RNA sequence: AGAGAGGGAACCCACU
């Protein structure tokens, strides 16, 4: 189903799977890995 | 007279010669770490 | 539900950011389709029933958080603040002492700061823990007061306290390296390291 | 890094703290439950343990450049 | 050969890429690094967007 | 000396509970607020169907601009005024602004009631998209939190859109610390 | 024309700390023996380091600071020992300091925490206090080590803070200001001190204009160095010769005036 | 780099007198004491001491820079007495009741201790 | 650099969620020089075959 | 002098215990880059002694 | 002295002077400030979430948790936090009765206190100080140096 | 080229002639002290032991001068340069020997400047003349240019991270000049808009603004404490 | 007891 109101903690679920994922330099590697 | 470098990656210690191009013995690493100095230090423990 | 109970179990069902991605949960818009959506600022106020705005919503804001840079992440309560005190953060937070990398005992950098026991802050944000501000901190947490004194705390300065500071209190260490070499050329001018 | 044998403010003597601090963690206790078992009444005692950050066991992974 | 290319940290095409950070830890080069810089005459390069 | 070494015994200090007025203050900015915001409304819906009459000199356009601005600024001024009669003469706000050293009315105000409309090169936030300030807003939106009038204060905290419009507001306003210096020096120069 | 007689009331008694009250006594008094209390009470602290080896991840002056702030068992020792600098001995002796031996070496996978069980005195007296665990200095990975030796001498706060024996010291007058020294703009939102005593429903007391400061409390917490009683002891014995010795550069000068 | 030493605080040096009497020359019976290396520890219990005499018309101290380790306390008594001997007076009934203090301190210790 | 004009240092509509609003150097590059927002990605790029 | 870039101990004054390197030296007084501060103090000549 | 420190929320300044305990002002308790700043850097600056953060460390502190300080939350207002500080033992709005350092009488105003998080930036005094005379000289021109 | 060489803001007509590099100054950040009068800047040690005052030997301050040079240099209140008639230098810094450390009237002695000399004291944008005036020198421990509170509004000088520039006058006759235009009392009212620009800085305004209400109470004890801090008091305590 | 210094130009990041 959906989430009602625990939103707050379930949108920094996602957050930290997309640092995990990505991290914050994706842009100069993946440039240069092109 | 010869100086006790400490060997990088080896972590060994190796006696050097002046004019001696900067080899280990070991693997022939080129980065030698000089050893601490033998004369005393004192420190104000402030 | 179901893709929060499968993102919280990572590195058991390998469920990743890619895999949401895959999903058609999330997707990436650029500056030009921002032109042509309708953006929901958060979830809990943009998609229940009101004297209705637009109910006409394509894409959601994941948190409104992530507008911010990796300087302005650092800062408590950002929108408490005036904007050009948090711009001048943003230039002061690249510059605070602190632990600036974990093997600074190896690297040979020039003019390398350190600092004796940096702290996490107590007041944190949430994107603080995603670049790992918490593990490379810079700063200590200090018990101010917003005092009148003496009078030395007058036009932006601040009265320290000596027993503190003597307790390791942002007592720095500060490393500068120096590095030569010789030049072996054509005999006319040879350098070599030597006691003179 | 390692953690700080007095408390700043204080003096309070907080560096023999640090290990306990982490065994009462691990033992499913709060962080405020583990600060006063360990004995903080005074909250700037309360962070020295509670936003301390212990940086030297990273550092202990790099071999050592001397032996 | 043509000649060499520099190579920016944590790339697909540098040594420590993917390396666990005990391997990293053996290697004097710490996991907090993000990459993305080159090392060009031992000075760490950034291209500025 | 003497004035500071009486401090000592008086002490000054400036905190968050002179930040914080009575809960029949907040009312009376939450009520104007939304008063003022209604009549913004019904300008607008005067405006759309050609019941606003076009003030001689200006378009239409403006005479509607004209009446959104001094709607907002009269309800800023209003609130401030309501703002600024509750420090119950210890707020150190006041006690800082009274004598002048630093701060003025303005602050007070922005702190506890409002910070009021957001501006950029002397108007309102422009539409940046296709007839739109950002993408959470429906197209021709003329309102006053799609224009950049922020209603909360630095108290309350602002939200991310208006947050947004403040620091454009606060851009502004850098750029015109920044690029005013070597024009002053060079006019100084020349002079001497 | 004289000093009034104050009086000593204890209210509790542990080894951490002592708990107390002082009444029929001036404000000025009260607080000079607060700060005495805090930094012209000596204790024993190490001031002298000496780094014969180090390989730990800490540098040296570090290791020195972390060495400085360790609290030593001081009770009765402090009172025999000279300061350093008025020691007539070959630069250091037994009579103006304490020598401690540092001498650790990792030779096992186990991260090795060099703590302050360590530090080895020769006097058995003065030793570091640490039922509570030991005081971590550094810890050591496999192959790293550090032998050095600490001379600790005898100083007070004014000089170091490593010098200070107190944890915290606690004092208060008028908890529910009769005296109006504090002005509460709102006195219903502040909260009761421990030594009030009105009840719940009045928020401050009345102002009474023919009052003074009196009944101080106190609350002196050590940090270990000293018992909490001999702090005071040795704080009121300090504040004692301090004057003393005025009075009696007094005494000269007036003497050279006449 | 100019970090003073830590024991600028309390030592004196060759050449430097603890405690240096001026006369005042504004109003009869007046005297600066200007004590070297000491701090409000000792100026304000001196200045309380001093303000218990009846015969003490004005009683104050100052530290003239927090940087610089002197305090001056300004006594101006009553005439027929000395300023010097309120000054000796106070210092004699600051130690007489410091010492009973610590009297009745032990005295409490020993009743805490023992029940 | 030393420019009298704004537009290209303004804070334009469109840097939301992109670029931060707030972090800029405040010196005569303000506006010019940015620091990316936190989850903003710069697309790679593919073919369009 | 002699005593130039000796390692010496102030054996006597406030500063007694102090581990320093002469810098100057006079017939009267020396100069002590001290090991331990960041700062380099002068001393009598009597109150030094070398290692 | 005249090391620069600043805080979270651009409240830089340089250390104007640094007392001992003793000297420095105290609670009820025995807690001393370690930072005292100026009052009159808030009002015009307008750094409201410099106090609310310190706020948050008082309750963060006391309750034994990192505070909470996203932007753009509404699950933590000013109210809240000082609910959340009124159940320690503490004023409402973080005020604490700190008593004088020098004459101990306690200061009759109310001073904010509690713990922020403060920056020590890489700019000291020791790497900025110098002076100056008939040193160096260039050669182009018989001119002093530059730096 | 030479005509590149000469026009620029970097070439020899601005940059050299107009404004050059000078001897005898120093640069370091200020902090704020209240403890010190409005003429009055408190200079480091450092500072001082490094920038010297030419002065002339006469037999008023023969004796002085003479225990200043057996001081030598480094022992602050030393010297480093004792200039003979002839106009010929002698290091104090290299110990020569006690022969030729002599002094009759006529020499010069460039001694380590001290209390109550003057000095010029100025900030970047010198954009009107109270923005570069003269103060007395003090001499205070730590490594700051410690400057009074009222004399940031000419200023404009707000102690977070401001670096000042000090210039001293070496001329007696410069000093003289610079004590009767350029000192900070001499400069209160400006000639800009005939109004004062010092002023009451923002603290000391709010305590006395606070001070002088009605309803201010002072006991006798504070009221003394007070009275201690005025330097231009008679000594008479006011009737209550 | 043997006593002076030099580079120079270019370009980046901040600092007030
Ligand atoms: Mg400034
Ligand atoms: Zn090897
Ligand atoms: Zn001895």
């Amino acid at each position: 189903e959906i989430t009602p109101d625990l939103w707050q903690e379930a949108c920094w679920i996602v957050i930290s799977s997309y640092f995990d994922e990505k991290g914050l330099v994706r842009q100069q590697l993946d440039s240069f890995d092109e | 007279q010869p100086m006790i470098y400490i060997c990088g990656e080896c972590h060994t210690e190796n006696e050097i010669k002046s004019r001696d191009p900067i080899r280990c013995r070991e693997c022939g690493y080129r980065i030698m770490y000089k050893k601490r100095t033998k004369r005393l230090v004192v420190f104000d423990a402030r | 539900k179901r893709h929060i109970d499968q993102l919280k179990e990572r590195e058991y069902n390998n469920y990743s950011w890619q895999d949401l991605v895959a999903s058609g949960v999330v997707e990436y818009i650029d500056t030009l389709e921002e032109e042509t959506v309708m953006l929901a600022m958060t979830p809990d106020d943009l998609q229940e029933k009101e004297v209705a705005y637009c109910s006409t919503y394509t894409h959601c804001e994941i948190h409104p958080s992530m507008i911010l840079g990796v300087c302005a992440s650092i800062i408590p309560f950002p929108d408490h603040n005036q904007s050009p005190r948090n711009t001048y953060q943003s230039a002061m937070g690249k510059q605070a002492m602190g632990v600036y990398i974990t093997n600074f005992h190896v690297r040979m950098d020039t003019l390398a700061h350190v600092l004796y026991y940096p702290q996490k802050p107590l007041v944190t944000t949430r994107s603080m823990e995603y670049l790992r501000f918490r593990e490379l901190p810079a700063g200590i947490n200090s018990i101010v007061a917003i005092a009148s004194y003496t009078g030395y705390n007058q036009e932006d300065s601040v009265i320290m306290n000596r027993s503190a500071v003597d307790r390791g209190f942002f007592r720095s260490v500060f490393y500068r390296s120096y590095k030569e070499q010789e030049s072996k050329k054509g005999f006319d001018q040879e350098e070599v390291f030597e006691k003179p | 890094m390692i953690i700080p044998v007095r408390c700043f403010t204080c003096g309070k003597i907080v560096g023999n703290k640090w290990e306990a601090y982490l065994g009462l963690l691990q033992a499913e206790y709060t962080e405020g439950d583990a600060l006063d078992a360990l004995g903080l009444k005074r909250y700037c005692c309360r962070r020295m343990l509670l936003a301390h950050v212990d940086l030297i066991e990273k550092l202990l992974n790099y071999a050592p450049l001397e032996k | 050969f043509i000649g060499k290319i520099p190579i920016m940290l944590r790339s697909t095409y540098c040594l420590l890429n993917g390396l666990t950070d005990r391997d990293l830890c053996e290697l004097n080069e710490c996991p907090l690094d993000p990459g993305g810089y080159f090392i060009i005459n031992g000075s760490e390069k950034v291209l500025i967007a | 000396t003497v004035i500071n070494n009486w401090l000592l015994i008086e002490g000054h200090t400036i905190g968050i509970g002179d930040s914080i007025a009575d809960s029949k203050t907040y009312q009376d900015i939450q009520n104007t607020i939304k008063k003022a915001k209604q009549d913004v409304i019904e300008v607008i819906e005067k405006a759309h169907n050609n019941e606003l009459e076009p003030t001689p000199g200006n378009t239409l356009r403006q005479t509607f601009e004209n009446q959104v601005n001094r709607i907002l600024n009269d309800a800023r001024d209003k609130t401030g005024s309501s703002a600024q009669k509750s420090l119950s003469e210890y707020n150190n706000f006041k006690s800082m602004v009274v004598s002048g050293a630093k701060g003025s009315k303005i602050n007070i105000s922005q702190v506890i009631a409002v910070v009021g409309q957001q501006n950029v090169e002397g108007k309102r936030i422009p539409f940046g998209f296709k007839h739109r300030t950002l993408p959470h807003f429906i197209k021709d939106d003329y309102g006053p939190e799609s224009r950049g009038f922020v209603e909360n204060s630095y108290l309350a905290g602002l939200t991310p859109t208006e947050f947004f419009f403040h620091a454009m507001g606060g851009r502004e306003g850098l750029i015109d610390t920044a690029v005013k210096t070597a024009e002053t020096g060079y006019i100084q120069r020349r002079l001497i | 024309p004289y000093a009034n007689q104050p009086t000593v009331r204890i209210t509790e008694l542990t080894d951490e700390n002592v708990k107390f009250i002082i009444e029929n006594t001036d404000l000025a008094v009260a607080n000079s023996i607060r700060r005495v209390f805090i930094a012209e009470v000596p204790i024993i602290a190490i001031d002298w380091v000496q780094i014969d080896a180090n390989s730990s991840v800490l540098h040296d002056e570090f290791i020195a600071h972390r060495l400085g702030l360790i609290p030593l068992t001081s009770d009765d020792i402090v009172d025999k020992l000279q300061y350093s600098r008025d020691c007539t001995c070959e630069e250091f002796c037994p009579e103006c300091s304490v020598e401690f031996t540092l001498d650790v070496r990792c030779n096992e996978d186990q991260t090795r925490h060099v703590t302050s069980r360590d530090l080895i005195s020769n006097s058995p007296r003065v030793i570091p206090v640490t039922e509570q665990d030991d005081i971590l200095i550094v810890k050591l990975r496999k192959g790293q080590e550090l032998r050095l030796r600490a001379y600790a001498k005898k100083g007070f706060g004014k000089e170091h803070a490593k010098w200070n024996p107190t944890a915290g010291v606690a004092f208060e007058y008028d908890p529910d200001n009769a005296l109006r020294h504090t002005v509460y703009p709102k006195p219903e939102e502040w909260p009761k001190s421990e030594y009030s005593e009105l009840d719940e429903d009045e928020s401050q007391a009345p102002y009474d204009p023919n009052g003074k400061p009196e009944r101080f409390y106190y609350n002196v917490e050590s940090c270990g160095s000293l018992r909490p009683e001999t702090i005071v002891l040795s704080a009121l014995s300090g504040l004692k010769k301090k004057l003393s010795d005025l009075q009696t550069q007094l005494s000269h000068e007036i003497q050279s005036d006449v | 780099m100019n970090a003073p030493p830590a024991f600028e605080s309390f030592l004196l040096f060759e050449g430097e007198k603890k405690i240096t009497i001026n006369k005042d020359t504004k109003v009869p019976n007046a005297c600066l004491f200007t004590i070297n290396k000491e701090d409000h520890t000792l100026g304000n219990i001196i200045k309380s001491q001093l303000l218990k005499d009846p015969q003490v018309l004005f009683a104050g101290y100052k530290v003239p820079h927090p940087l610089e380790h002197k305090i001056i306390i300004r006594v101006q008594t009553t005439p027929d007495y000395s300023p010097q001997e309120a000054f000796t007076n106070a210092i004699t009934d600051l130690i007489s009741e410091l010492s009973l203090l610590e009297e009745r301190f032990r005295v409490a210790i020993k009743d805490k201790q023992e029940g | 650099r030393d420019g009298k004009l704004a537009k290209p240092r303004q804070l334009h509509n469109t840097l939301w969620g992109m670029v931060c609003p707030a972090e800029t150097p405040e010196g005569h590059a303000v506006g010019l020089v940015k620091n990316l927002a936190l989850m903003a990605y710069i697309s790679v790029g593919s073919q369009p075959s | 002098n002699e005593l130039i870039g000796q390692t010496v101990r102030i054996s006597q004054g406030p500063y007694k215990g102090y581990i320093g390197v002469v810098k100057d030296a006079t017939e009267s007084t020396a100069r002590v880059e001290l090991h331990s501060t960041c700062q380099t103090i002068s001393v009598d000549r009597q109150r030094l002694t070398t290692v | 002295i005249g090391d620069k420190f600043a805080s979270r929320h651009g409240q830089k300044g340089t250390c104007g002077i640094q007392y001992r305990q003793e000297d420095m002002p105290f609670t009820c308790e025995g807690i001393t400030p370690d930072i005292i700043i100026n009052p009159h850097a808030i009002p015009s600056r307008m750094t409201i979430g410099h106090l609310i953060e310190c706020l948050q460390g008082k309750v963060s502190a006391n309750k034994g948790e990192i505070g909470d300080a996203t932007p753009f939350n509404d699950a933590v207002n000013v109210q809240k936090i000082s609910n959340l500080l009124s159940d320690y033992g503490y004023h409402l709005r973080g005020n604490e009765v700190l008593y004088n350092g020098f004459t101990g009488r306690k200061i009759t105003s109310q001073i904010f206190i509690g713990p922020t998080y403060y920056q020590r930036l890489k700019h000291m005094v020791d790497d900025k100080i110098h002076s100056r005379a008939r040193g160096p000289i260039q050669i182009l021109n018989r001119q002093p140096m530059e730096g | 080229s030479l005509k590149q060489r000469l026009k620029g803001k970097e070439g020899r007509v601005r940059g050299n002639l107009m404004g050059k590099r000078v001897d005898f100054s120093a640069r370091t950040v200020i902090t704020p002290d209240p403890n010190l009068s409005i003429d009055q800047v408190g200079v480091p040690r450092s500072i001082a032991a490094n920038m010297t005052f030419a002065e002339i030997v006469t037999p008023f301050n023969i004796d002085r001068l003479q225990e200043l040079v057996r001081r030598g240099n480094s022992q602050y209140p030393g010297a480093k340069y004792i200039i003979r008639d002839n106009g010929d230098r002698i290091d104090l810094r290299f110990h020569p020997k006690p022969s030729d450390l002599h002094l009759q009237t006529g020499y010069k002695v460039e001694r380590h400047m001290c209390d109550g000399d003057i000095v010029i004291f100025n900030r970047q944008p010198t954009l009107h003349k109270m923005s570069m005036m003269g103060h007395r020198v003090r001499i205070l421990p730590w490594s700051t240019f410690r400057l009074n509170l009222s004399v940031t509004t000419p200023y404009n000088a707000d102690f977070d991270g401001d670096e000042m520039n000090l210039h001293l006058p070496q001329s007696l006759e410069t000093r003289a000049e610079i004590q009767e235009l350029a000192m900070v009392p001499r400069m209160i009212v400006t000639p800009q808009s005939n109004r004062p620009v010092m002023g009451i800085v923002q603290d000391t305004l709010t305590a006395v603004r606070k001070f002088t209400k009605r309803d201010v109470f002072l006991e006798r004890g504070e009221v003394m404490n007070l009275l201690m801090f005025l330097s231009t008091w008679d000594g008479k305590v006011p009737q209550p």
